[PDB]
């Protein structure tokens, strides 16, 4: 969903800003990349040319079996005002928009580019010793922060400010701690190409007056810089929006000159395993996994044991399951992880029990499971037992002097989708409290 | 298999195991070299068509069924879904 | 020639042009096949 | 969908560019289609930011990897366009610097053949290497053959050509041609676009060559399937006579070395294999058509 | 079966294309006139025409015949 939160974004944004924000070959650039291969290759042909192209011409080249990508690629286009539809003369012309041509013509030519792509200085740091190092452990310390384990430097109030109003690591004064969240823990599970989008998207709603263009300039040409090299000093919100982005950990200032990261080059899309964990009948947990990360999202349904340098063992514990899933995690959630985070062992295992099965019977292919399914039935099991107890606010009707008159009230009720529980013989239906209010205003017309 | 290839006694083979059977099935894909005192030197007559496409289906004279585009021969015109094949009318290859 | 001229008279023109079609290459093969009997028994002939 | 590897096989000679400016108007028409590769390897690099680019220039006495370099500079391209495509752009024209320069100093030396075929070569092995070294890349061969030059014999070339053909086939490496030149049609060049699912296109002037290379070899593997390619020619994929030298339609063919031949060969003996046919057997072929008495 | 250039020509052609090439390189250049362009698209497009053609038609086909 990274392709598709990106350009989501983009088309709720209203047109008259978008012909702005492809003034920079950068930003055009990136765009450019988001739309699909089908997209691109019209995108490329109308560039170079300042003409006029009739819209059935490039149906022409769409081959029958890939009719179906052709009404996409030309949706997606549309959608974003990079193709301008005109008609004129009895035909429905198609051309390119002219920013957009300009910018694209200047980045693949070499033309004016007003650094657009920044300057280099020619004052190299070693990326491993230290970009790697400083982003890892500033990226790691808000992961912390998150995911409720302690940590002596929690982030700064601006980072915090944007976790907070998200639906991200609720809090509560009252109860003067944060929690992760039913998204939370689909916002860790996600990789860290869409980890990071997450708070830059959000973020990037949470501005206000900082315009909505720069921001997205500025983020947009951050990818196209490369990872250990110089870049020196760019727009007034630009300023106070570069300082911020340090503390997501993407780029790196001494105190002049700004070098991207790994994070900053992997954000444009870019192309036994640690956290590899087996799950056996015994409900023990052996993670072979060496980061206080990955142990700490570990601890929020298992309850740890003990911890050796190379891994982790632990138990799942009824206890463990119900915490998580109290928080508002999901068990789907949870075998998800399990499944994602499996050991090399238990598949080939499975796939033995897989093709024992298939030699006794091969009439029968399920989709093979890495755990056993034991651990699935009882975790399940356990989400269910939160959820005996199913309760609803409301307000109950009784005493209608008349039958059609209840009829009439209940139907009603139906319709808008407010009635919960009714009964015939006692004449009583029960309604949730939110359509409280429609129910009565209903009864008295 | 020795007395049929001329006295070589290496064209009967038994495998050790499944990976060394796929190894003695591929190897008899290459063509088996020829006996010097076997000498059955010729001229083959065989033509190369060429390919059409026509905007109308048409009967092949191979299968009597309807195929949109085909190879045309050329020493009787008749048309071959696909090559290579004997022509079905002329035997020309 | 004859089964044209059937489906000729039968439909109007309506299948004979199709009819035509399907059997052109047929009726061009052995017309060559006897063009060619025809213009070699001239030669070895006479 | 996936990164794609585009290898260009850019045929560089200035007996082969020299001839073409000659029978033209245009002086110095290599540095227009010098220009264009270096945006249209720009715009490959545009469409997916995974994807690799490759160069070999089939110079007179060789051949030479343009890009990547070797492991064992001048200012042509400025410095303030994206940093990938200069990367790769800057190696680019530093390489034809030193190419024109070492064949400069060769210019006396005797071109006796051209060596397309290696290049072509050259190229699948790179294709090869990378998609077994990386792992799940797709690829694509792009040939810049000026054909203006007057070649001495194109017969070797037919050998090399076809076995690349088979290789480039079974690993789903579609190669696309592109001529500029007098000659309209290459039996080879040609041959080798359609076999192997390739667009072959020819264009006379050099000019305005981006829009045919942003336009017409511009498909990436990805979406091959669904786009018709813009070939116009066709293709009878016929083969030449060993003696007379003319296209076959019906002929022989040896038995021992499969040599076409248009006629029975003088001397009743193969001229390629010396191989004696059966007098009998070739009295066959010779009998005339049956006619009544 | 259905001008030769002499070796200083070449080197003369070859010493322009080596100054047009240190001197400077311009990318931009190679966008067409507006006036080229139209031309070849319109080519291109006449083989796209007949090939869609071809590719739209390319077990028995269905017939219209009874
Ligand atoms: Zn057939
Ligand atoms: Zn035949
Ligand atoms: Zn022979």
């Amino acid at each position: 969903s990274l392709k598709h939160s990106v350009t989501q974004y983009l088309e709720e944004i209203p047109q008259q800003v978008q012909n702005r924000l492809y003034t920079s070959p950068a930003t055009c650039l990136a765009i450019y990349r988001i739309l699909p291969p089908l997209a691109k290759f019209f995108i490329m042909a109308m560039v170079f040319n300042e003409n006029e192209v009739p819209l059935l011409d490039l149906d022409k080249w769409v081959n029958s079996n890939g009719k179906l990508q052709f009404q996409n690629a030309i949706k997606s286009m549309k959608s974003l005002h990079l193709l301008i539809p005109n008609k004129s003369s009895g035909t429905l012309m198609i051309n390119l928009n002219p920013t957009f041509k300009i910018s694209l013509r200047n980045a693949l030519t070499g033309g004016e580019v007003q650094n657009s792509f920044g300057v280099v200085v020619e004052e190299n740091v070693v990326s491993l010793d230290l970009l790697d190092e400083y982003s890892a452990n500033k990226w790691e310390t808000i992961l912390h922060f998150m995911v409720g384990t302690p940590l002596a430097k929690i982030p700064s109030e601006k980072v915090l400010n944007l976790l907070k109003h998200s639906k991200l690591m609720e809090e509560v004064n009252s109860t003067g701690e944060f929690k992760i969240t039913n998204e939370g823990f689909q916002f860790l599970l996600q990789e860290i190409n869409s980890q990071l989008w997450t708070l830059l998207l959000q973020y990037l709603k949470m501005i206000e007056t900082m315009d909505l263009v720069d921001v997205l300039h500025f983020i947009f040409m951050l990818g196209a810089l490369e990872v250990g090299k110089a870049y020196k000093i760019l727009s007034e919100t630009q300023r106070i929006m570069l300082q911020d982005m340090r503390d997501y950990g993407l780029v790196f200032q001494k105190h002049s000159i700004f070098y991207p990261t790994k994070l900053a080059l992997m954000l444009t899309s870019d192309t036994i395993p640690d956290g590899s964990l087996i799950v056996e009948t015994n409900f023990k947990i052996y993670s072979y996994s060496n980061s206080p990360l990955q142990i700490a999202v570990l601890s929020l349904f298992v309850h740890l044991k003990a911890r050796f340098v190379n891994m982790v063992l632990g138990q799942i514990t009824r206890e463990s399951i119900r915490r998580a899933l109290t928080n508002g995690i999901t068990a789907d959630q949870i075998i998800a992880y399990l499944e994602t985070h499996a050991h090399p062992q238990m598949r080939r295992l499975a796939e033995e029990k897989l093709e024992k099965k298939l030699e006794l019977d091969p009439n029968c292919k399920e989709p093979l499971q890495v755990l056993p399914p034991t651990v699935v039935d009882q975790i399940r099991l356990w989400q269910l037992e939160l959820d005996r107890v199913i309760t609803y606010e409301g307000s109950l009707y009784s005493d209608f002097e008349t039958s059609q008159e209840y009829n009439l009230l209940s139907k009603y009720a139906q319709d808008i989708g407010v009635l919960l529980w009714k009964d015939d013989k006692k004449k009583k239906f029960f309604i949730s409290k939110e359509g409280n209010s429609q129910v009565l205003d209903f009864a008295k017309r | 298999c020795k007395a049929t290839n001329y006295g070589d006694e290496s064209f009967y083979k038994i495998l050790l195991d499944e990976t060394h059977l796929k190894e003695l099935f591929n190897e008899a894909v290459t063509p088996l070299p020829v006996n010097k005192i076997n000498k059955g030197f010729t001229l083959v007559k065989m033509g190369f068509p060429t390919r059409i496409f026509e905007d109308t289906p048409t009967f092949c004279s191979c299968h009597s069924k309807l195929v949109y585009g085909g190879y045309f021969c050329p020493n009787c015109h008749s048309k071959v879904c696909s090559l290579p094949t004997v022509c079905p009318c002329c035997d020309l290859m | 020639n004859e089964l044209f001229q059937d489906v000729l008279n039968g439909d109007g023109e309506s299948m004979s042009n199709t009819c035509t079609a399907y059997l052109k290459p047929v009726l061009n093969s052995i017309t060559l096949a006897t063009h060619k009997y025809d213009e070699y028994f001239n030669e070895y002939n006479n | 969908e996936s990164p794609s590897l585009l290898t260009v096989i850019i045929e560089i000679a200035p007996k082969l560019w020299t001839t073409f400016d000659e029978e033209g108007n245009e002086k110095g028409s290599i540095i227009k289609v010098l220009e264009a590769l270096i945006v249209f390897l720009n715009a490959h690099l545009a469409f997916n930011s995974a994807n690799k680019v490759a160069v070999i220039a089939a110079y007179s006495q060789g051949i030479k990897y343009l890009y990547p370099e070797s492991t064992s500079d001048l200012k042509i391209i400025n410095s303030d366009m994206y940093r990938r495509f200069r990367n790769v752009d800057e190696t680019l024209v530093e390489e034809i610097y030193k190419l024109f320069e070492l064949e400069k100093k060769q210019i006396e030396q005797n071109s006796q053949r051209s060596t397309l075929a290696g290049a072509m070569s050259a190229g699948l092995t790179y294709v090869n290497r990378i998609s077994k070294e990386s792992v799940s890349l797709k690829s694509r061969l792009l040939v810049l053959t000026c054909g203006s030059g007057s070649s001495k014999d194109e017969i070797f070339q037919y050998i090399p050509i076809m076995n690349c053909i088979f290789s480039a086939t079974k690993m789903k490496c579609p190669i696309d041609v592109v001529k500029i030149g007098g000659s309209k049609e290459s039996t080879f060049l040609q041959q080798t676009t359609d076999a192997t699912n390739g667009v072959y296109l020819h264009v006379e002037s050099t000019e305005g060559l981006i829009q045919y290379l942003a336009t017409a070899m511009f498909i990436d593997p990805s979406l091959r399937p669904i786009i018709v390619k813009p070939n116009h020619g066709s293709v009878d994929f016929r083969t030449s006579c060993y003696l007379t030298g003319r296209v076959v339609a019906v002929g022989f063919i040896c038995s021992v070395c499969l040599c076409v031949l248009s006629i029975i060969p003088p001397g009743n003996k193969c001229p390629a294999c010396d191989s004696q046919f059966d007098e009998h057997v070739i009295a066959k072929l010779k009998r005339k058509p049956v006619v009544p008495r | 079966t259905t001008l030769k250039v002499s070796n200083q020509q070449m080197l003369q052609q070859l010493s322009l294309v080596m100054d047009n090439l240190i001197n400077k390189l311009d990318l931009n250049q190679v966008v067409p006139n507006n006036e080229v362009s139209n031309k070849i698209n319109k080519r291109v497009i006449t083989a796209i025409k007949i090939n869609a053609k071809q590719a739209k038609h390319n077990l028995e086909v269905k017939s219209t015949l009874p």
